């Protein structure tokens, strides 16, 4: 039996009303017996709080037993260790898994938004650019939005880790050029731990 | 042309065999040496899992010509198996393909049903149709799950049932399903569920076997008998057949079941293990249903791999391996005869004669309703009813060991009423049978069986002494004319004046002092003990008591009351020694053993909730009455938490009005904390285990709020 | 012993002057029969022109037998397969591991350079954007050039799948601010299959 422990969706923990979650999945486990019992630690603290997903419907081959739990944002951003400890009949042992927040210096992400290419604006769509660098850790969400109302047709890169030390990415928001030179409003907005209430925008219009 | 075969009787023994292992499917392949002809007798159906194969091979011939006849001389009928998709559906669907053709109309559904049973049925001379419900053949559009043609094949499904099957014109061929799907979860099952002969149920491995397991319960799911328990709905437990898988040649990781004994290491030149025992199948072959009745039988899938040894568990990793068990055989279908055989030594299977029902009309009435096995009797758990006159004996009744309901209904010729002539479950009990199947690391409990006696006009005994009944329910005592003796002694009834039961009891009575007088030999009722249940709702619904520096158990003072299954209330012990002298012919019926304690139910583990003038909770029984103060005591049940079985008002000296929370549905209107969060602070409950109430990030957080409604504020919390 | 079969860098099946690789790892190998064969096949054709990697530095305990396999350009873009069938004495039968190009219609970079955002101009340095989007398939690279001198410090993110099938990419150049207003040319060199000599430029200078 194989466990993989996950850590909480980065825009998860940087909002209160969201609910952030460590997901302990379990696989390859033993079909003869198919009894696990997680246990989950919070730098020693044992909580009893978790939640076993009920089991989907894998069609055959190997069990999946799946095992979430809610953490608290502030022990997150604290950088406690939450630790699963599986425990299986066919294990000799229990196998412990654990993880925790990057752990280094924080740094504020430098947001800035780029309008299309001067070439792009022959074509019919305009891609709207949100540069965001000199930011760590990599835990991070970037959303779009027009005149208030939250964008569909956008997508963020992956954290890329720059030269100095810091990551950073590019967010490509796809819109019609009409929107554009009509004169909208676009809206960057970066989520990070190190902001203030983790949350900052920059917008964006024609010129 | 049509050759006449005797119907399916028995246990039967199924079995899909794959096409391309046929010798005439492929000449190029050279390593086919199967074929579908050498099924023998002990074969009943023979599948046609088509795939691979060419669609004009030479099979197709062989089939039609040399095959079929064969197997219809010796005694085996041939069916065609097309997948759930044939019905509707667009994704290599063959017939439904061509929708121009064949339009999603009520008369283009009529037209596919027709064209579907041409096709494959008639045109080969075949025996029946099945159909494959599964999730790997659900009818799909573009690699995805089509839902109006599920919705369709519903439609299409009962066309074809009108054509062929039981509801059919032509009912010399078979109408088939197999699934591996559960009852509720297929939803063909409902709409043709009569248009079926025969449910094939694939349950390869020890996920079918056991049942797969649920981790939230950490208990098996989806067992052997949950899934028939769904089906016994919808089918007779004769059309009920179950499925095991041989061997498939290179098989891979999700499809490796280990029904069939395995290759041993040592044995590295043999793969070939005709041994049927230790394995699945074989336990298969003996398996039963605990309720319902015995099962239609069992099938293999891939019967051309009959005998071959299933590759060791260990190489089930390795995709690439050449094991000896991967080659072809040539199998003589040793055990298919083997599995048949031990399933004809199966007594069960053994019909009903004048053995057990030596009338002829109970005997005709069983075989009707119940069924046609002596098994079936042990495991029935449905109405009988007995409503035909000319019936003289009910001997054998205690066959029914699991009887759900038994109706006697103007049976005049009828006398004496014991325990020899009802069912074995006229008094509890627990399950008898023994499963024969493989589990993981208690028996269940049979529901006494209803009874309902009315009509019986020359009934003249009725013992029912040491059954443990509820009630007298079901017995009308007004039709019951020519009644002389009675017996209800060592039961649980409740013989109070006012009951139902005493209603039946006194109106039994009056006839009995006509015939033959009443006495203690002729009337017997004495040694009750009836069942203490819990009240729905409580009378003492509140309190008043003094300013004393003295405490009080509020769960003795407002939460008590043992109702019975008539409805008497004993709320007190003396309430019990009152119900203990209800003395009927100068003698109790209750029995002295029975005290109040045994009858008694207890209220601990009830949890309560003192809520005070200032709405301050707190979850104790004790209450401390030196303060002055008024309560609402809210009483909950062990299992529902949520829902107070019960609400008091208690009040130690002068009454104050209870208040009122003011900030519940407050409209927060700024605060440096979260609007969503800061709701959560009005919503009226604490919030789950696993919410999230916090404010905001900073230790310090602000809360501005407007009030629901204008009052007068006298206390915070 | 597990086997990992790696593609060629995009760079090198693009450049007919560079010489791509397709490498074979196999890691957990045993340590009491440590003897590994491999055999190298291209569609059945099985060639006996690899080379066997000397075991790099290793930090012990589990040995990591590499095996390159050089490849012609031409049937990697015409997505022939190569398989890596592994033998140990160990293992009960070989493993096989089989690699080709993404199989789908291959579509043309749309290259465009991106200057530094209005905001990014008060600090001391400027980050130059090249947004590539609109490519299939993911195999691509890209590289900065300032003043025909290769640049060095600038970072590019992963290919990122788009809403429409295909994948885009930025990359971030940061340059000092004094060289961009002075008035110096970069230039963001990609490079696809689907280009005229895999190839394609677009210059960025100050306005
Ligand atoms: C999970 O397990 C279930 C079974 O277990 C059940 O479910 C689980 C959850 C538990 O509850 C259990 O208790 C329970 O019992 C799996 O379901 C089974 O899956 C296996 C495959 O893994 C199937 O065996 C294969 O069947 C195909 C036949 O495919 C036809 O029939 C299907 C069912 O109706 C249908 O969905 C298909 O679409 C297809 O339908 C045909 O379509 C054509 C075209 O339209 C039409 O003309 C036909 O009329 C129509 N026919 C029918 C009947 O519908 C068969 O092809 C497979 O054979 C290959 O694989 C074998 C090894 O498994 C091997 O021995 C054979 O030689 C063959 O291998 C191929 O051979 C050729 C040379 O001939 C070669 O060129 C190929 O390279 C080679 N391929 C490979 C890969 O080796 C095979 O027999 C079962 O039938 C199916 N169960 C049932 C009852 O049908 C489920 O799939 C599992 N899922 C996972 C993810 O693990």
């Amino acid at each position: 039996p194989s466990v993989f422990l996950f850590p909480p969706k980065p825009k998860d923990t940087l909002m209160i009303s969201r609910t952030p979650e460590v997901t302990c999945v379990v696989v390859d486990v033993s079909h003869e017996d198919p009894e696990v019992k997680f246990n989950w630690y919070v730098d020693g603290v044992e909580v009893h709080n978790a939640k076993t997903k009920p089991r989907e419907e894998q069609y055959n081959s190997t069990y999946r037993v799946v095992s979430v739990l809610t953490v608290l944002h502030q022990d997150w951003l604290n950088g406690k260790e939450y630790k699963c400890k599986v425990s299986n009949k066919a294990l000799p042992a229990p196998i412990e898994k654990t993880i925790s927040k990057a752990k280094g210096q924080p740094r504020e992400p430098q947001v800035y938004t780029l309008p299309p290419s001067r070439e792009e604006m022959t074509k019919n769509q305009v891609s709207l650019t949100c540069l965001v660098k000199g930011f760590y850790p990599s835990d991070i969400a970037v959303e779009w939005r027009s005149n208030g109302q939250p964008e569909n047709n956008y997508k963020t890169t992956p954290p890329v880790l720059d030269s100095d030390g810091s990551f950073f990415l590019y967010s490509k928001l796809t819109v019609d050029k009409s929107r554009w030179q009509q004169g909208n409003v676009f809206s960057c907005s970066v989520m990070h731990e190190a902001l203030h209430n983790h949350y900052t925008q920059k917008s964006l219009s024609l010129s | 042309e049509k050759i006449p075969m005797k119907p399916l009787h028995g246990p039967l023994y199924g079995g899909y065999f794959r096409t391309w292992h046929d010798k005439t499917s492929d000449p190029t392949e050279k390593d086919k040496v199967n074929s579908m002809g050498e099924l023998p007798k002990e074969v009943d159906l023979a599948f046609i899992f088509h795939d691979w194969t060419k669609d004009y091979s030479l099979f197709w011939k062989e089939l039609a010509t040399k095959h079929v006849p064969k197997l219809n001389k010796q005694g085996t009928r041939v069916i065609r198996t097309i997948p759930w998709r044939f019905l509707a559906g667009g994704d290599n669907s063959g017939i439904a393909e061509d929708t121009s053709k064949y339009p999603n109309t009520p008369e283009g559904n009529k037209a596919l049903a027709k064209a579907i049973v041409d096709e494959y049925v008639y045109k080969y001379n075949l025996d029946g149709l099945d159909v494959a419900v599964l999730h790997d053949s659900i009818p799909k559009v573009d690699k995805k799950e089509d839902t109006a043609g599920v919705e369709r094949s519903i439609q299409v499904f009962e066309e074809i049932g009108k054509l062929i099957g039981p509801k059919g014109v032509d009912k010399s061929r078979l109408f088939i399903m197999d699934s591996t799907y559960m009852a509720d979860k297929n939803p063909l099952i409902e709409r043709g569920a009569p248009y079926i002969n025969l449910l094939l149920v694939q349950v390869y491995g020890s996920q079918g076997e056991k049942g797969g397991w649920e981790p939230v319960s950490n208990r098996p799911e989806k067992t052997m008998e949950e899934r028939w328990q769904g089906y016994s709905k919808y089918i007779r437990p004769e059309q009920y057949m179950i499925g095991f898988s041989f061997y498939e040649e290179n098989a891979q990781e999700g499809n490796l079941w280990y029904d069939i004994n395995s290759r041993k290491d040592e044995d590295k030149a043999n793969g070939i293990n005709t041994d049927i025992t230790g394995t699945r199948a074989e336990r298969y072959a003996r398996w039963q249903p605990k309720t319902g009745g015995v099962k239609g039988g069992i099938f293999s899938y891939a019967i051309d791999r009959d005998g071959v040894a299933h590759q060791p568990k260990k190489y089930a990793k390795q995709k690439e391996f050449k094991d000896a068990t991967d080659n072809i055989f040539h199998s003589d279908y040793s055990v298919s005869k083997a599995l048949k055989t031990v399933m004809l030594k199966d007594k069960s299977y053994d019909l009903i004669d004048e053995k057990d029902f030596p009338d002829k009309a109970l005997r005709e009435a069983v075989m009707a309703q119940v069924g046609t096995r002596k098994g079936d009797l042990e495991r029935f758990n449905g109405t009988l009813r007995l409503d035909n006159p000319a019936i003289q004996s009910l001997e054998g009744l205690n066959k029914f060991k699991k009887l759900a309901q038994l109706d006697l209904i103007g049976l005049s010729r009828i006398t004496k009423l014991d325990r020899s002539v009802l069912p074995a479950n006229m008094k509890p009990g627990k399950d008898t049978l023994e499963t024969v199947l493989e589990t993981y690391k208690e028996p269940a409990t049979i529901p006494p069986v209803s009874l309902k006696v009315s009509g019986l006009t020359g009934l003249k005994e009725l013992d029912l002494s040491g059954f443990d009944r509820e009630t007298l329910a079901g017995l009308d005592a007004a039709t019951l004319t020519s009644l002389e003796k009675v017996d209800i002694s060592g039961n649980k009834l409740d013989l109070a004046p006012g009951t139902e039961n005493r209603q039946i009891f006194d109106t039994m009575l009056s006839t009995i002092s006509n015939h033959v007088g009443s006495n203690e030999q002729t009337v017997k009722f004495d040694k009750q003990k009836p069942t203490g249940h819990y009240p729905d709702t409580y009378g003492k619904t509140s309190l008043r008591l003094p300013v004393a520096n003295e405490k009080v158990d509020l769960q003795s003072q407002l939460l008590f009351g043992t109702v019975t299954n008539q409805g008497t209330l004993i709320n007190s012990e003396a309430d019990y020694k009152a119900y203990q002298n209800h003395k009927i012919a100068g003698r109790s019926f209750v029995d002295s053993n029975y005290h109040y304690n045994n009858f008694k139910v207890s209220y601990e583990n009830y949890t309560v909730k003192v809520t005070d003038s200032t709405l301050g909770t707190t979850t104790d029984k004790t209450l401390a009455t030196d303060k002055e103060e008024t309560y609402k005591v809210d009483f909950f049940s062990p299992a529902d938490k949520t829902k107070a079985v019960h609400t008091a008002k208690v009040i130690v000296g002068d009454e104050k009005t209870m208040m009122v929370n003011l900030a519940e549905g407050a409209t927060v209107i700024g605060g440096s904390a979260d609007p969503v969060n800061a709701r959560k602070v009005f919503d009226g409950q604490l919030g789950s285990e696993t919410d999230n109430i916090s404010l905001g990030w900073d230790s310090k957080q602000s809360i501005i709020f407007k009030l629901k409604e204008d009052g007068l504020i006298k206390h915070w919390r």
